[PDB]
């Protein structure tokens, strides 16, 4: 970690990862482009 | 956002909406990177000319799903970057705001991650697509619900060519090219939104830029400007170690 947990509170091990998505298995409607834009 | 494209339910939980506490009013986007901090544009907090020099008490946030469960939370302190240029280019803008106490993640709510030293090296190309998000204005003069659009980042020498105002380490642009074919800008007052990006490799969203400045909206041979995260993560640390 970056931040101590006790002055950033909760989130820093929690992040990035949506619920009703990454955490469902399910791809919303337009990330494939971000990925299509790696994939030189 | 311009040219976007309405976002889905539970698409952007780290999306945060500042608004003026008395009158109320919808003031700029802002990200939420902890239960407890958020993350916005500094000019969203203080820019005199615009007379805006709020207190922590002239503001309340609203997180969560857009009228039951919403989020409303009042702020505790607000941080504005020392060496913020708002005289001159708006050359670091950024800010943060600690929440009065720390909210629960739902389903609605969770927080947005920060790059580290190797993810934004990996991610931070020119060409990669990153994703704003925002209530701000449709055209160059507002949605019922949350819009969207994904834009490329453009190399440094074609954001400083499309603009006379002078462009910092501390800023990076977005947005397609002329004949790129696509479209897609922020705009006021997309202020203080994220501009974030999702790694192939651990799957996470990642905080790149903060939506700072442009000129008019997704117009030709002009881009948007963002604050660059990582590059000030430092001053975030101090500021959230420190308190
Ligand atoms: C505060 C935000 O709502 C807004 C975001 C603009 C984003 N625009 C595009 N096309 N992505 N920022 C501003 O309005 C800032 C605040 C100061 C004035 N300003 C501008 O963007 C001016 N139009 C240009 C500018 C003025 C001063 C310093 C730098 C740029
Ligand atoms: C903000 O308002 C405070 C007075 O309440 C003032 O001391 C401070 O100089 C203002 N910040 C400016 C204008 O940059
Ligand atoms: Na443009
Ligand atoms: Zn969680
Ligand atoms: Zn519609
Ligand atoms: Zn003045």
């Amino acid at each position: 970690t970056f931040f101590n947990p006790r002055t950033f509170g909760s989130g820093e091990a929690d992040c990035g990862l949506r619920p009703l998505f990454e955490k469902k298995s399910l791809e919303d409607k337009t990330e494939r482009e971000l990925l299509e834009s790696y994939i030189d | 956002i311009v040219e976007g494209s309405d976002a889905e339910i539970g698409m952007s939980p780290w999306q945060v909406m500042l608004f003026r506490k008395s009158p109320q009013e919808l003031l700029c986007g802002a990200s939420l990177i902890s239960d407890r901090w958020v993350l916005t544009a500094a000019h969203c907090l203080l820019y005199p000319p615009w007379d805006k020099n709020f207190t922590e008490n002239d503001l309340l946030v609203r997180i969560g799903k857009h009228r039951n469960i919403e989020k409303i939370s009042m702020l505790e302190k607000i941080y504005i970057h020392p060496r913020y240029n708002w005289r001159e280019n708006l050359d670091r803008d950024i800010a943060l705001m600690k929440l009065k106490k720390p909210v629960a993640f739902s389903d609605y709510i969770h927080p947005v991650c920060l790059p580290d030293r190797e993810t934004a090296a990996s991610l931070l190309q020119a060409g990669y697509k990153g994703r704003v998000t925002g209530w701000g204005n449709l055209k160059e003069t507002q949605p019922s619900v949350l819009q969207v659009v994904n834009l490329p980042i453009v190399e440094r020498p074609v954001c400083k060519d499309s603009t006379r105002i002078r462009i910092t380490d501390n800023m990076f642009c977005a947005g397609y090219k002329p004949d790129e074919g696509k479209r897609g800008d922020a705009c006021e007052p997309d202020s203080g939104g994220p501009f974030v990006m999702k790694s192939p490799f651990n799957n996470r969203w990642y905080q790149m830029g903060i939506v700072s400045w442009g000129e008019g909206c997704d117009r030709d041979g002009k881009y948007g400007f963002y604050t660059h995260v990582f590059r000030l993560k430092k001053w975030i640390q101090k500021v959230i170690d420190q308190f």
